[PDB]
RNA sequence: ACAAUCUUCUCAUGAGGUGUUGAACGAAAAUUUAAAUUUAGUUUGAAAUCGAUUGGUGAAAUUUUACCACUUUGU
C-alpha cells in the first residue's frame, strides 16, 4: 500500500503506468505454470485480467483493437488516460519477473477495485471465460447488439471478451469458448442460420 | 555411493509384495472394475520402484508411462483395466475435463509426433498432422482427445506423454485435472 | 527409504478367502503314485558352520529367474 502510494502519486499516474502491468498480467495468465512461478499467482493474475476485461466492458472504455503478431493489442481510454494493453495468443510456448508479476497484480488489484468502486461494482467480483465472474452491482457500438456467433476455429471467447469490451456481442464454441459467424477459416458452410461468416480481420478493422 | 544392506532387503521386501499384489488381482482375481463416465483418461505415473517385476516394465511402455507423471490419453474400457491394475501401485488414472486437456494442449501440449516433443502451439501442426483424423485445432484436439473422438487413438498417438510432474496409487477421476492445472 | 498393497471378508443360501521363520525330536496310518503328500504331535531366541531339492514351466533378451511352479518366470 505504502510503496505504491509512493510510485503513484495519484491514480491518474497509476491508471498510465499500468500498460506494462496489464501486459505482463495478460502474458502471464496463459504462461504455463513452473517452478519459478506460483500456481496460486498464475490464477489471481487470470482474475486480475477477467476483472480487467469485465470492467471494460461494462464501462465500453476499448477504443482500437489491432491483430498483431505478437498478440491482440488493445487501446482503451480510461479517465482520459490511453491504456494499451497486449493479449498473447494461446499457444505452447525469474526472481525479478516473479516480483514485477506480483507488483503488477497488486496494481491491477487495487486498479479494479477503484474502477469498480467508481462504476458501482462489488469489488472483488464474484466467480466460462469471463462468464463465470459476475459484475454485481454493489468501437463503442463496434457489432451493437448483432448476435454474433463463433465456431471452434476462431479466437471465441477472445473474440467474444474484445467486442463485449468495446461495442459487441461476439459468440464462442461452447468447447472453443446468430448475425456472425466467427471462423479462423471462411467455412461458409459453417456459417449458420443468420450466422455470415466472419473473418476475424473484419471485425478487427471495424473495431479499429 | 554406498549403499547399505537395508536397501536391499528394502527392495526383496517391496518385490515380494510387489509379486504378491500381481498374483491376487491378476490370477483368481479376474475381476475388474472397468472405470467410467469416459472413453479417454489422464494417466500419470507416481513412482515406478527400482527392480520392477518383469511383468510391469511395459505396462509402462505400453500405455506410454515409460517415465514419471507421464499423462497420456488413453481408451477408456475395460481392455486397459486389467493392465493398469497390474501397474496401479505406481499410477493414478483420472478424466480429462475439457478444460484440463485444453489447458494442457494450449500450454503443456508437446504432442508425441515422431516421438518427440512437439509443441501443439501451431492449430496447423493439428490440423496438418491430424486431417484425416479430423482434428484441426487445439480446441478440435480436446474434441479429439477429451471428448475422445473417432480418432482419439490416432490423436493419442499424435499427443504426448504430458510429464504431470507434481498422488494416490489409483483412481482420481477429476483428479488428473487437479495435477494438470499445477503442471500447466 | 530398516517406508510401500497378506485378506474388515466376499459373494452366495452355500461356496470361497491364499496366506505359514529356520532348526531339532517324534509317533503310526493312509491313499496317491521308495517320494509324494497329507499325516498324534512337538521343542526353541527371527536360534543358524555344507550336504543341493534338482526337473519342468515359460519370459525376456543360449544366462536370467535365489519361488515361475504344471493352473509352472516381460504388456
Amino acid at each position: 500500500d505504502h510503496i505504491i502510494k509512493e510510485r503513484y502519486p495519484t491514480f491518474h499516474d497509476a491508471l498510465k503506468d499500468i500498460d506494462d502491468a496489464l501486459s505482463m498480467l495478460f502474458l502471464f495468465s496463459t504462461m504455463p505454470v513452473t517452478d519459478k512461478i506460483g500456481a496460486a499467482t498464475v490464477a489471481n493474475c487470470e482474475r486480475l485480467c477477467a476483472e480487467f476485461q469485465h470492467y471494460v466492458i461494462r464501462s465500453n472504455s476499448l477504443r482500437k483493437a489491432f491483430l498483431s503478431i505478437k498478440g491482440i493489442y488493445y487501446q482503451a481510454e480510461i479517465f482520459g488516460e490511453q491504456i494499451t494493453w497486449i493479449v498473447p495468443y494461446k499457444f505452447a510456448q525469474f526472481r525479478i519477473m516473479h516480483t514485477f508479476l506480483e507488483f503488477y497484480q497488486a496494481l491491477m488489484g487495487f486498479v479494479n477495485f477503484k474502477l469498480y468502486n467508481t462504476l458501482g461494482l462489488r469489488y472483488p467480483p464474484k466467480i466460462a471465460g469471463l462468464a463465470a465472474y459476475e459484475l454485481e452491482e454493489s468501437n463503442t457500438s463496434l457489432f451493437s447488439n448483432f448476435t454474433f456467433f463463433l465456431s471452434r476455429e476462431v479466437p471465441r471467447f477472445s473474440l467474444e471478451f474484445v467486442i463485449r469490451a468495446f461495442g459487441g456481442k461476439v459468440g464462442w464454441d461452447p468447447i472453443l469458448g446468430i448475425t456472425h459467424h466467427i471462423c479462423d477459416r471462411p467455412h461458409i458452410s459453417q456459417k449458420y442460420e443468420g450466422r455470415i461468416y466472419i473473418q476475424p480481420q473484419w471485425v478487427y478493422d471495424s473495431i479499429n | 555411493t554406498f549403499k547399505r544392506a537395508e536397501t536391499f532387503i528394502n527392495n526383496y521386501r517391496q518385490r515380494e509384495r510387489e509379486r504378491i499384489r500381481l498374483n491376487r488381482s491378476a490370477k483368481n482375481k479376474g475381476d475388474i472394475f472397468v472405470p467410467d463416465e469416459t472413453k479417454l483418461l489422464f494417466v500419470i505415473r507416481i513412482a515406478g520402484v527400482k527392480n520392477m517385476p518383469p511383468k510391469i516394465r511395459k505396462v509402462l511402455r505400453l500405455l506410454r508411462l515409460s517415465r514419471i507423471n507421464n499423462a497420456v490419453f488413453v481408451r477408456n474400457n475395460k481392455a486397459v483395466a486389467q493392465m493398469l491394475r497390474i501397474v496401479e501401485p505406481y499410477v493414478m488414472y483420472g478424466i480429462p475435463n475439457l478444460h484440463s486437456v485444453r489447458e494442457l494442449i494450449y500450454k503443456r501440449g508437446f504432442g508425441k509426433i515422431n516421438g518427440q516433443r512437439i509443441a501443439l502451439s501451431d492449430n496447423a501442426l493439428i490440423e496438418e498432422a491430424l486431417g484425416k483424423y479430423d482434428v484441426i485445432s487445439i480446441e478440435d484436439i480436446i474434441h479429439e482427445i477429451y471428448n475422445v473422438g473417432s480418432h482419439f487413438k490416432e490423436v493419442t498417438k499424435f499427443l504426448w506423454p504430458f510429464t504431470l510432474t507434481p498422488r494416490k496409487a489409483g483412481y482420481c477421476g477429476e483428479e488428473i485435472n487437479e495435477l494438470i492445472k499445477k503442471q500447466v
